């Protein structure tokens, strides 16, 4: 008795909607589960179920009971209502393996979502402490590429109560009663409405430099972006370091963009880091188109 | 010798990514390594760097998740996957499938979890298979009749 | 009914576990182990020196 | 993942390095003879050394004592009075028992000490 | 030596810690803390500290 | 071999690690005439095993585990390719180094006996690759030079995609997904596969495949990527044991090939050796064959 | 020390009686293990007669009455243990006259 | 959702969840499945070489199912519904749903 | 310090070593930025509670010695900070867990209602479930789930 119980525990799955209690069913003995069902966990299979099952129950109200077998013929899943004494009723339904394998697949993917995993974060608020942060975007950005521009921005701009991040819409900018979550929440807005889309259009042309030297450009794209709201004040310099005529590099003190950030700040250094790297670069590859 | 190490901890603690790359760009400046010998070598650390960084993250989901489901939700591997790299950790924490099956059942059994329990089980009737092939009547005897189990 | 025996069953898991742990012991190792029992002896023949060496109730022993 | 089995694996390493080791050292041995005299002698002396070298803190322990003594003297006491039905002796004793103790409704006993329970002491000053 | 045996006390003491969400000691205990201690913002207090920085000695001499 | 290997792993050189892991696994052979059921036995019941096959199980498990250190899992599965199933079964199976000899004698006489179940004539789904197990590491070729060259779909961008990328690694998987059925069809046919499932024999069609890929460099960005077929002795056909050398000299051929056909996607290679001659053809995928063709003869070649 | 004295008291009870002690003996006894008590508590708190120490002394006087009951029957079942036995050595001996 | 109720959250607990900002969507394919309407209805006759009912001369039941079936919901029987009932208690029948056919 | 409930002790700790450093003249810059900052990193990894992680946060984030340091590292250490979060706050709610499975340890009806009275533990879930530890469902559904198997 144990040995039988225990060999048909294995196959029992309880859907879940439709009623009170449900609905049980066993799943018939398969070659391989990956073949037919898509996956060898119950746990998807009793949620794709659901609506089969529900659309069954909704044809035939007067069945109590319910019974699933597979053809392997014709790769096809049979459902059919049961009375006691193991005998059969009238009715009938068909379903194909390849639209419930397709269910399936679709649920697993929203589960895990499309095989990217999470994005959960947080931030290091001056005086507020740790808050919440969310590093989903919609241009395929790994998590600790996007994290690494913001925690330039958070250390370059700081934060105060009555400033905030600094951000120059009624929703886009902080009010007076804010909580440093909600202003948090409108400045990640900001940034992913009015920079990325002005930013990654540009991305296109440095493809044949190594991978970190885009990485390095791609911060100071966004530092400057979000603060002069255009990516063509320093792309110009850019493409003059790399292509154009090093001597006219010197003349970048002009600008309203150096002048804002201070003559000797840090803010300026990192930016001529940069440039100095991209020209030996260049240097030490005669050959770069 | 950099390449060596294997944590990250440890890594930033002795070998600040600064320093590295400033003794690589001296020595390609100096004419001892090629551009193309250079330029490579600190583009593979810093993708390394960050795989790294990654994998550290998805260690957590593994460590602290209660069932497969958030399990999954983390890391983002197919249920099929975190099943089979849960398998291979408890194989190898407890040396064998025996040990690491009995220690999966029991951590199943006290967070209430019923996939972990499954994925435990499976392991400890797959090894139960050795006990088949066993000439239990043909066993060296004992100088007292006592026969001599392996 | 199952929870009758959860008591019996919890003092019956200790009984297993060392039962396997015993035997993982001797495959892992055994001349010197022998000569300690040997010695063990002394103790016997230390214990053996004690072992060589070796109104109303008083009424009652009399009478039986 | 496959980079977070790097710790174990490099750890795991050194195991398979000495397992092949101890093939080679027991291989390249008949030295066997002179080696097991050393163990067989040093055994000897290690066994010789070895036999050679062969408030409120207080008050818990004496209740600990002495709780173990009640306990056992309760046992073989409880054993006697377990053949009250057979033995007569219990029933020699109840007789002079009750005989002494004539010189009822056990409810009512309890709510009368439970009526004045926590002010006996009090009372009686 | 004095490092070691420091690591060995405070792993012996971490042991009551562990279990305080169930020992009914630490009832007591963490109830006597606060009776002797007459919205604290952690972030700020912090904050004060830093702000006075190295020159604590400096500032009080 | 085992030094060879941990020079070429340290060094980042795919070349020496190649031949380091051939030594390797010629050594490996002995383990196969051994009559495991009648070992002389000890005074209490332990057998007694060789002091050669010791040192070489415990030399076998620290190349794997060196091999799966530096994140090279391609490397790894190239070299459980080649050895007994027994001791494939055993490695796997993460066991203290003091067992592993009693692993693999059991095991040896469990198959002997007929307690392994035999495979379907068609491969089972789950030895299929998926995105999931792209993600599980799988196709990491450890250190390099290159950033094409750690990649073995042969791929260059590793920070910023775009959807051409995807497309090719998408078609690409596809492409090692046919050529692993081939493999296992061919395999079944002959009867020779080995005593293994599941994960044990994915790695092991795997690690066959592995050998025979090259990514020809020119044409476009990502260049493309080829399966050799197997042949005889290579020293006949390509002239050449090493694929370093025809990888430069497949370029020319590739790069006429695709400027002849530019609607083609992808390219697979076969020899025929009724007329020592060498054929390239497109493909489409579930397998179907495409209407293009070229030939070129193989003395030119070598 | 209070729950020290209180088991002390009945331990001491039943090895006072196993040995045939009268009951002068066991009174003296009771009385000195009393009286060191009763002294100690006179430096662990002011004995002030308030409502905890009034507890006290109530615990203490009943730990005494305790022992005192139990030994006196402890002593009751031991002598018509040992009269019956007595009685049955006496009915032996008549057998064994009745034979000889 | 309806399937991930069920699991614990011990990572990423409720205090540090936000929603993103961006909307995500699954990567499933577009497909139906639909019944077919030209396949026949095949029923294979038993009854032909035995004796058996006709009511209404479908739905194919015993004797002894239907007869117990009219006792329930035979209200306007004259109490005729006792030897029912007795009979119930002691072949194959067809009508051209049970309980409302009755 | 901290083990006895004292923040402000352990913080003056940390600033006494900081400003040690600092003022030493035997030492070149370099050596300097790298003891800071291997202290600094080293410190968050020893917090044992989510309180003491933001505490120490806003005392390093203000800390004068702390905003001159090259940007590379400010962004390592705000990175790595970011890490041993969310994993003291895991570790906190997996408690919960491991206090349900020793209250589920006992087999025998009087030592539980002995030990582990069932108004302390109703209590214990809902203040948790209360503070966002844990979520309704999986607060009630171990309440009900004890009340079951206790009857």
């Amino acid at each position: 008795k144990s040995w039988l119980m225990g060999k048909v525990a294995s196959r029992t799955v309880r859907v879940k909607d439709g009623t009170d209690n449900g609905a049980l069913l066993v799943l018939p003995e398969v070659g391989d589960k990956q073949k037919v069902f898509g996956s060898t966990d119950n746990g998807i299979i009793e949620s794709a179920l659901t609506e089969s099952v529900t659309n069954f129950k909704k044809q035939y109200p007067q069945a109590t009971t319910v019974q699933m077998d597979y053809d392997p013929l014709t790769q096809e899943l049979i459902f059919q209502g049961v009375n006691a004494e193991n005998q059969l009723g009238t009715t009938r339904a068909s379903i194909p393996a390849a639209d419930f394998r397709n269910t399936v697949r679709g649920v697993q993917n929203t589960l895990t979502q499309n095989g990217s995993g999470t994005t959960q974060g947080n931030l290091n608020v001056p005086g507020a402490g740790f808050v919440s942060f969310n590093a989903g975007n919609s241009f395929g950005i790994q998590k600790n590429v996007v994290m690494g521009a913001v925690n330039q921005l958070v250390s370059y701009e700081g934060y105060t109560p009555s400033k905030g991040f600094s951000v120059l819409e009624d929703k886009y900018v902080k009010q007076a009663t804010d909580t440093p979550q909600v202003a948090a929440d409108k400045f990640n807005m900001y940034l992913n409405d009015k920079v990325y889309p002005l930013v990654m259009p540009k991305m296109e042309q440095y493809k044949n430099l190594p991978g970190y030297i885009q990485n390095n450009i791609y911060n100071a794209l966004v530092e400057t972006t979000y603060h002069s709201g255009n990516s063509d004040v320093f792309d110009k310099y850019i493409q003059t370091a790399l292509y154009g005529n090093v001597q006219e590099i010197p003349t970048f003190k002009d600008t309203p963009l150096f002048k804002d950030a201070g003559a000797g700040s840090r803010r300026n250094v990192d930016r001529y880091q940069l440039l100095g790297s991209l020209v030996t670069y260049r240097t030490n590859n005669p050959n770069l188109s | 010798r950099v390449n060596s190490v294997t944590d990250y901890k440890t890594l930033n603690e002795a070998y600040p990514m600064a320093q590295y790359i400033g003794t690589v760009m001296q020595a390609v400046q100096q004419k001892k390594l090629s551009p193309g010998t250079g330029y490579g070598m600190v583009d593979a650390e810093s993708q390394r760097r960050l795989k790294m960084q990654k994998a550290e993250q998805g260690q957590l989901a593994y460590t602290n998740g209660v069932t497969i489901s958030d399990i999954a939700a983390g890391t983002g591997e197919s249920l099929d996957k975190v099943k089979g790299e849960l398998t291979k950790m408890y194989a190898t924490i407890g040396q064998g499938y025996s040990g690491g099956g009995l220690q999966l059942m029991q951590r199943g059994l006290k967070s209430g979890a019923q996939d972990i329990t499954g994925v435990g089980i499976e392991m400890m009737q797959q090894d139960a298979q050795s006990l088949s092939g066993i000439d239990w009547r043909n066993l060296k005897t004992d100088a007292d009749g006592k026969p001599l189990y392996p | 009914m199952i929870w009758m025996f959860a008591a019996a069953a919890a003092q019956m898991i200790q009984g297993g576990l060392q039962y396997a742990q015993d035997a993982k012991n001797q495959r892992r190792q055994k001349a010197d182990q022998k000569y300690n029992e040997a010695v063990r002896s002394a103790s016997a023949r230390q214990i053996t020196e004690i072992n060589t060496q070796r109104s109303v109730e008083q009424n009652l022993q009399e009478v039986g | 993942m496959i980079w977070m089995f790097a710790a174990a694996a490099a750890q795991m390493i050194q195991g398979g390095l000495q397992y092949a080791q101890d093939a080679k050292n027991q291989r390249r041995q008949a030295d066997q003879k002179y080696n097991e005299a050393v163990r067989s002698a040093s055994a000897r002396q290690i066994t010789e050394i070895n036999t050679q070298r062969s408030s409120v803190e207080q008050n818990l322990q004496e209740v600990g004592v002495q709780l173990a003594a009640a306990e056992g003297n309760l046992m073989q006491n409880a054993e006697l009075t377990e053949l009250s039905l057979d033995s007569s002796v219990m029933n020699t004793v109840d007789q002079a028992r009750n005989s002494i103790r004539e010189l009822t409704d056990w409810a009512a006993t309890g709510s009368a000490v439970g009526q004045i329970g926590t002010s006996m002491v009090a009372n009686k000053l | 030596v004095q490092l070691a045996a420091a690591e060995g006390n405070l792993m012996q003491n971490a042991e009551l810690t562990e279990l305080s969400l169930d020992s009914s000691v630490m009832n007591t205990v963490d109830q006597a803390r606060n009776s002797i201690r007459e919205g604290t913002d952690w972030a700020a207090t912090g904050s004060a500290v830093g702000q006075i920085g190295t020159s604590m000695v400096a500032n009080k001499l | 071999g085992l030094q060879l290997m941990q020079r070429g792993l340290k060094s980042g050189a795919q070349d020496i690690t190649g031949v380091g892991i051939e030594m390797m696994q010629q050594d490996a052979q002995s383990l196969s005439g051994i009559d495991w059921r009648n070992l002389k036995t000890d005074a209490d019941g332990k057998p007694l095993y060789p002091a050669a096959v010791v040192g070489s199980l415990g030399n076998l498990q620290a190349a794997y585990q060196s091999a799966l250190a530096a994140g090279n899992q391609v490397q790894a599965n190239q070299l459980l390719s080649g050895l007994p199933d027994p001791v494939v079964y055993g490695i796997r199976q993460n066991v203290d180094a003091r067992d592993l000899a009693d692993v693999v004698g059991k095991r040896a006489q469990d198959i002997a006996s007929g307690k392994v179940l035999a495979l379907p004539a068609n491969m089972p789904a789950d030895v299929s690759i998926t995105q999931a197990d792209v993600t599980a590491g799988i196709f990491d070729l450890g250190l390099g030079k290159d950033a094409r060259n750690r990649n073995m779909l042969g791929i260059q961008s590793w920070v910023f995609t775009s959807d051409a990328d995807e497309k090719a690694a998408q078609a690409r998987v596809s492409q090692v997904n046919s050529a692993m059925n081939n493999e296992y069809v061919y395999n079944q046919q002959r009867g020779s596969l080995p005593a293994l499932v599941g994960d044990d024999l994915k790695s092991w069609l795997m690690g066959k495949v592995a050998s025979r890929t090259v990514r020809v460099k020119d044409g476009t960005d990502n260049g493309a990527l080829l399966v050799l077929p197997e042949v005889g002795d290579k020293q006949k056909v390509f002239g050449s044991t090493d694929n370093g050398i025809i990888e430069s000299a497949l370029t020319e051929s590739v790069t006429n090939f695709k400027k002849q056909y530019p609607q083609a996607t992808t390219v697979q290679m076969d020899y025929d050796p009724l007329t020592q001659e060498l054929i390239f053809q497109g493909v489409n995928a579930e397998n179907q064959l495409g209407t293009t063709r070229a030939s070129i003869p193989a003395a030119d070649f070598r | 020390a209070l729950a020290s004295f209180q088991l002390g008291l009945q331990n001491t009870a039943q090895q006072y009686v196993n040995s045939g002690k009268t009951p002068e003996e066991f009174n003296v006894h009771v009385q000195q293990q009393t009286n060191q008590l009763l002294q100690e508590a006179g430096a662990q708190g002011l004995n002030l007669n308030d409502k905890d120490w009034q507890a006290w002394l109530g615990s203490v006087e009943h730990s005494r009455n305790t022992a005192n009951a139990s030994y006196q029957d402890l002593n009751l079942k031991r002598a018509a243990v040992l009269q019956e036995q007595s009685w049955g050595a006496r009915g032996n001996a008549a057998i064994a006259d009745f034979v000889t | 959702v309806n399937a991930a109720e069920d699991a614990a959250g011990t990572v990423v607990p409720p205090k540090d969840v936000t929603v993103p900002p961006v909307r995500e969507v699954p990567e499933v394919q577009p497909i139906k499945t639909v019944a077919d309407e030209d396949y026949p209805k095949i029923d294979i006759d038993t009854y032909s070489n035995k004796e058996h009912i006709e009511v209404g001369r479908s739905l194919k039941t015993t004797v002894q199912n239907a007869v117990l079936a009219v006792t329930a919901l035979g209200d306007d029987l004259p109490e005729v519904r006792a030897l029912g009932r007795a009979l119930g208690a002691s072949r194959a029948e067809i009508f051209n749903t049970l309980s409302d056919h009755v | 310090a901290q083990q006895s409930g004292d923040t402000e002790q352990a913080l003056q700790n940390v600033n006494s070593f900081i400003s040690s450093v600092t003022h030493d003249d035997s030492i070149t810059a370099e050596n300097k930025i790298k003891y800071t900052s291997q202290f600094v990193v080293n410190a968050f990894a020893n917090a044992n509670s989510t309180g003491d992680m933001q505490a120490l946060t806003g005392y390093v984030q203000s800390l004068s010695e702390f905003k001159n340091m090259p940007t590379d590292v400010q962004t390592q250490i705000m990175g790595s900070a970011q890490q041993y979060y969310q994993q003291r706050a895991s570790d906190e709610s997996v408690q919960l867990y491991e206090y349900n499975s020793r209250v589920n340890s006992v087999t025998d009806y009087k030592t539980l209602n002995e030990a582990y009275p069932m108004a302390q533990y109703i209590g214990t879930v809902m203040q948790a479930v209360q503070q966002k530890k844990l979520s309704p469902g999986t607060g009630y559904g171990m309440v009900d789930a004890e009340s079951q198997r206790r009857l």
